[PDB]
């Protein structure tokens, strides 16, 4: 069987805490 | 062999890396914590961060 991934599988990048923010 | 000669003998590399990160840190200097104070402005140092 298949199906689509959607939005799985982001992970955070380091151990930083941030907040309120948008980062790339 | 220690016939080799200077540039020609074996040598000992040690490489000594780092991960020097604002992550947890867990190897520190020979160094010693004061109290926290709280609400005065003050130098400070986390870690060796400054
Ligand atoms: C996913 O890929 C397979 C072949 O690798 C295909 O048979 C299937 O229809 C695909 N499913 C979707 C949701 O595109």
């Amino acid at each position: 069987a298949y199906t689509n991934s959607f939005t799985r599988g982001v992970y955070y990048p380091d151990k930083v805490f941030r907040s309120s923010v948008l980062h790339s | 062999q220690p016939t080799n000669g200077v540039g020609y003998q074996p040598y000992r590399v040690v490489v000594l890396s780092f991960e020097l990160l604002h992550a947890p840190a867990t190897v520190c200097g020979p160094k010693k914590s004061t109290n926290l104070v709280k609400n005065k402005c003050v130098n400070f140092n986390f870690n060796g961060l400054t």
